């Protein structure tokens, strides 16, 4: 019995068992259940995180103290650990005898009780080919006698699927609901557990500190229970205390650092801003303009809402931003969004939604219901966004989608997460949602009938209107109408175009160099405000990079060339010059 | 109006008699 199970009250005297504070409800109902008949075996079922074992090991320690019923002051606890019993198992009864030896010195004194911790395991224990015995078994009849009562812990989907299961034992067994504490609960456990953590680690937390942790880590922490998710920030904000500074000089913990251990475990961006990534928001905008020109709206609105977030003033359940781009073909939505996520260096979750226009294929970003072949890959969009919690989801095209995409949308704009087939929940507070949406685009092209033609942006809002519910457009951060580009937008576009090609050039060796008149040639030729900047690249493939790719792969430009383009004025045709060099 | 179809060996310990 010495090495099968360890007494825990023993263990509570040297200082083991931490001490126990709160949860005077559940003690009360542990100790009553004990003393009476009809069940006396208490159950201790919770959530995992809720202090179920502190419950068990923290009864030990209180009765050892003091403060307890005279009945219960000299009744010893125990805790049985089953690994111990199976380990010098290798021969017939082997278990038999630790098991019996054991209920013997229990079940004789009458006064020992022994704390089955995930009591779940012992309904098993073995298989092994014809003693057909179980430690569930072996003590089935001394619990149904009555004479031994047994403290047990089990989680809410164990309890269900397993203790449930055999119904002798869960019909002996006295349930007790465990569930997590309130805010200034939790606070208070951790006042309590203060000075074992400090002790440790050689530093002293303040009042506010404590309350910081618990608001901040159920703030941005989900998975966790409140009272292992508060103590996991202490035990780590005391360790990086201790450990940051080689000479020790802090050692007291401040407010400060609390939120920068939440930041790191909930993998959130925010937090005090640092010098280096201020200035980097500071010239968002302009590096978004110098790369993509006009649509200046729609980077004021992505910059407004990213510098709000860091500062603090954002929406506490919902994302950064939800942005609807729409607009004529060609025009900048994507570009932005994506040179938005290299600008910021964030991950860019670009999910093309063509693939999803079928009601049954938007199971695969939430992933398949359980029993299917594809339940174990998972959701596509949550385990995304789990990887990536700061990123830019790019919906293109979700215009194409099924309906159904655009109800799972609507939970993420509010509520702020999504819960997969597994059931995890994917937090979307960081993340920058923008879906690019064609809808309305061939009023946009549409040429109205008269002498002038019409501005059909209005028809296209409506034509959006129709395709997405007023619900959606109302969850929506800002709709932006993307405008047509202009002819000094264009020349930019031009510009930047030819940069582009610059570096491919770069990489063969070769230098181009556009006069200002040819780039203005080029320009007239390829400028079309209903079709876009992409005409621009047709018309630099077949006026440059055409002509190069034959000099490259045989001529003059196979080594170390050089260009030189001009526009002849008299023959109005663009002039291509290739120096061997 | 188109339609969708959606669509025991353990290893064992042996003791030897004692
Ligand atoms: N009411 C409480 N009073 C004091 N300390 C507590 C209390 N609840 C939790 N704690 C502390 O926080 C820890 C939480 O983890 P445990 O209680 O050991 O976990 P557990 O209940 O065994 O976990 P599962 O997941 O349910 S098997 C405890 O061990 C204590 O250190
Ligand atoms: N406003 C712009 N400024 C600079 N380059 C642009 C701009 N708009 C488009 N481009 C160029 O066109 C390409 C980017 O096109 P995208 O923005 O991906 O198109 P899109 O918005 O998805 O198109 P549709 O037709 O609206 S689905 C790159 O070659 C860009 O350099
Ligand atoms: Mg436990
Ligand atoms: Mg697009």
């Amino acid at each position: 019995t010495e090495n099968f199970t360890t007494n825990l009250n023993q263990l509570a005297r040297v200082g083991g068992i931490d001490p126990l504070i709160g949860r005077e409800k559940e003690l009360e109902r542990a100790i009553q259940v004990l003393c009476r008949r009809r069940k006396n075996n208490p159950l201790l079922v919770g959530e995992s995180g809720v202090g179920k074992t502190a419950i068990a090991e923290g009864l030990a320690w209180r009765i050892v103290q003091g403060d307890v019923p005279e009945v219960m002051a000299d009744c010893t606890i125990y805790s049985l650990d089953i690994g111990s019993l199976l380990a010098g198992t290798k021969y017939r009864g082997d278990f038999e005898k630790r098991f019996k030896a054991l209920l013997k010195q229990l079940e004789q004194d009458t006064n020992s009780i022994l704390f089955i911790d995930e009591i779940h395991t012992i309904i098993g224990a073995g298989a092994a080919s014809g003693g057909q015995v179980d430690a569930a078994n072996l003590i089935k009849p001394l619990l149904s006698s009555g004479k031994i009562r047994v403290i047990g812990s089990t989680t809410y989907q164990e309890f269900s699927n397993i203790f449930e299961k055999d119904r002798a034992l869960a019909r002996r067994f006295q349930k007790i609901d465990i569930t997590e504490p309130s805010i200034e609960e939790t606070v208070q456990i951790i006042n309590g557990l203060k000075p074992k953590y400090e002790a440790h680690h050689d530093v002293r937390y303040t009042a506010k500190a404590v309350r910081a942790a618990v608001e901040l880590a159920v703030k941005y922490i989900n998975d966790r229970h409140l009272p292992d998710k508060a103590i996991d920030v202490i035990d780590e904000a005391g360790a990086r205390a201790r450990l940051m500074p080689v000479s020790k000089r802090k050692k007291t913990v401040n407010v400060a650092d609390i939120e920068s251990v939440v930041a790191r475990i909930a993998r959130i961006p925010e937090k005090s801003v640092s010098q280096s990534d201020r200035d980097t928001l500071k010239n968002l905008g302009d590096r978004l303009k110098m790369l993509v020109f006009g649509q200046d709206k729609a980077i004021e609105a992505l910059t407004e809402a990213i510098k709000m977030a860091r500062a603090g003033l954002g929406h506490e359940h919902k994302p950064v931003g939800s942005f609807l781009f729409a607009g004529p073909t060609g025009v900048g939505k994507t570009e932005v969004t994506v040179q938005l996520s290299k600008a910021l260096g964030i991950e860019l979750l670009r999910f093309d939604m063509s693939e999803y226009m079928e009601r049954h294929t938007v199971s695969r970003l939430i992933g398949a219901p359980p029993g299917y072949v594809g339940f174990d890959q998972g959701g596509l969009l949550t385990d995304a966004v789990i990887k990536h919690p700061h990123a830019v989801l790019l919906l293109d095209e979700i215009e194409k989608a099924h309906p159904d995409v655009f109800n799972i949308l609507l939970q993420v704009m509010d509520n702020g997460t999504l819960t997969d087939n597994n059931g995890r929940k994917a937090d979307f507070r960081n993340v920058v949602l923008v879906m690019t949406t064609n809808a309305g685009v061939r009023e946009t092209e549409r040429k109205s009938i008269g002498l002038i033609h019409q501005d059909n942006s209005t028809d296209a809002m409506e034509e959006i209107k129709k395709i997405f519910t007023p619900e959606f457009r109302n969850r929506l951060d800002n709709i932006i109408w993307f405008d047509h580009l202009s002819t000094d937008v264009i020349h930019q576009v031009v510009d930047k175009f030819i940069v582009e090609l610059q570096v491919q050039l770069d990489q063969k060796g070769v230098s181009l160099e556009v006069s200002q008149e040819a780039r203005n040639w080029l320009a007239e030729k390829g400028y079309d405000r209903a079709m876009g900047a992409r005409p621009m690249a047709r018309v630099i493939q077949d006026n440059l990079k055409k002509p190069l790719a034959n000099e490259l792969l045989f001529g003059s430009l196979v080594d170390g060339g050089q260009v030189t383009v001009a526009l002849d004025k008299e023959k109005n045709e663009l002039t291509y010059g290739f120096q061997s060099a | 109006k188109t339609n969708d179809w959606l669509d025991e060996k353990v290893r064992d310990a042996l003791k030897p008699p004692s």
